[PDB]
Protein backbone atom coordinates (compact mmCIF):
# COMPACT_ATOMS: atom_id res chain seq x y z
CA UNK A 1 0.00 0.00 0.00
CA UNK A 2 3.12 2.77 -0.23
CA UNK A 3 5.44 3.39 -2.86
CA UNK A 4 9.05 1.48 -2.76
CA UNK A 5 11.91 1.88 -5.14
CA UNK A 6 12.68 -1.08 -7.33
CA UNK A 7 15.95 -2.61 -8.29
CA UNK A 8 15.88 -2.68 -11.95
CA UNK A 9 16.53 -6.25 -12.21
CA UNK A 10 14.86 -7.96 -9.57
CA UNK A 11 13.03 -10.95 -10.90
CA UNK A 12 10.17 -11.57 -8.13
CA UNK A 13 7.10 -11.01 -9.81
CA UNK A 14 4.78 -12.17 -6.79
CA UNK A 15 3.63 -8.47 -5.53
CA UNK A 16 1.30 -5.92 -6.80
CA UNK A 17 1.13 -2.34 -5.26
CA UNK A 18 -2.01 -0.19 -5.61
CA UNK A 19 0.28 3.55 -4.88
CA UNK A 20 0.28 5.47 -7.81
CA UNK A 21 3.51 5.07 -9.62
CA UNK A 22 5.09 7.76 -9.41
CA UNK A 23 6.37 7.83 -12.93
CA UNK A 24 2.87 8.63 -13.90
CA UNK A 25 2.79 11.13 -11.31
CA UNK A 26 6.11 12.49 -12.14
CA UNK A 27 4.82 12.95 -15.77
CA UNK A 28 1.48 14.56 -14.23
CA UNK A 29 3.26 17.06 -12.18
CA UNK A 30 5.75 18.08 -15.50
CA UNK A 31 2.29 18.46 -17.65
CA UNK A 32 0.87 20.75 -14.97
CA UNK A 33 4.44 22.78 -14.60
CA UNK A 34 4.02 22.40 -18.83
CA UNK A 35 0.30 24.57 -18.31
CA UNK A 36 1.24 27.24 -15.96
CA UNK A 37 4.16 28.47 -18.06
CA UNK A 38 6.52 28.01 -15.92
CA UNK A 39 10.23 28.97 -16.62
CA UNK A 40 12.01 28.72 -13.43
CA UNK A 41 11.11 26.30 -10.91
CA UNK A 42 12.43 24.85 -7.28
CA UNK A 43 11.83 21.14 -6.27
CA UNK A 44 11.90 20.83 -2.53
CA UNK A 45 12.31 16.92 -0.98
CA UNK A 46 12.99 15.68 2.70
CA UNK A 47 14.80 12.68 2.39
CA UNK A 48 16.78 11.48 -0.39
CA UNK B 1 20.18 4.69 -6.93
CA UNK B 2 23.03 6.64 -8.91
CA UNK B 3 21.28 9.76 -7.84
CA UNK B 4 21.48 9.20 -4.35
CA UNK B 5 25.63 8.86 -5.25
CA UNK B 6 25.19 12.06 -6.98
CA UNK B 7 22.93 14.27 -4.68
CA UNK B 8 25.36 17.04 -3.51
CA UNK B 9 25.80 17.79 -7.34
CA UNK B 10 21.91 18.08 -8.01
CA UNK B 11 22.27 20.50 -5.09
CA UNK B 12 25.20 22.57 -5.98
CA UNK B 13 23.14 24.49 -8.28
CA UNK B 14 21.47 26.21 -5.28
CA UNK B 15 24.87 27.60 -4.11
CA UNK B 16 26.73 27.97 -7.36
CA UNK B 17 26.19 29.28 -11.11
CA UNK B 18 25.75 25.71 -12.35
CA UNK B 19 23.99 24.34 -14.89
CA UNK B 20 23.28 20.64 -15.25
CA UNK B 21 21.11 18.49 -17.66
CA UNK B 22 20.58 14.65 -16.32
CA UNK B 23 20.11 12.18 -18.60
CA UNK B 24 19.97 7.81 -17.72
CA UNK B 25 21.07 5.01 -20.06
CA UNK B 26 18.28 2.69 -21.43
CA UNK B 27 17.58 -0.33 -20.03
CA UNK B 28 19.47 -2.17 -22.58
CA UNK B 29 23.17 -1.57 -22.85
CA UNK B 30 23.80 -1.72 -26.55
CA UNK B 31 21.22 0.85 -27.06
CA UNK B 32 23.15 4.16 -26.02
CA UNK B 33 23.67 5.30 -29.82
CA UNK B 34 20.27 7.52 -29.19
CA UNK B 35 21.71 9.03 -26.08
CA UNK B 36 24.56 9.65 -27.38
CA UNK B 37 23.09 11.55 -30.56
CA UNK B 38 21.27 13.67 -28.04
CA UNK B 39 24.80 14.16 -26.86
CA UNK B 40 25.64 15.68 -30.14
CA UNK B 41 22.46 17.46 -30.88
CA UNK B 42 22.62 19.53 -27.14
CA UNK B 43 26.20 20.15 -27.96
CA UNK B 44 27.40 19.79 -24.76
CA UNK B 45 30.98 19.29 -23.74
CA UNK B 46 31.37 17.93 -20.38
CA UNK B 47 29.77 14.55 -19.33
CA UNK B 48 29.77 13.19 -16.21
CA UNK B 49 29.76 9.39 -15.82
Amino acid sequence: TRWKHQVSDNKDSFYVSLYPDFSSLSRAILDLVQFFKWKTVTVVYDDS
Amino acid sequence: TGLIRLQELIKAPSRYNLRLKIRQLPADTKDAKPLLKEMKRGKEFHVIF
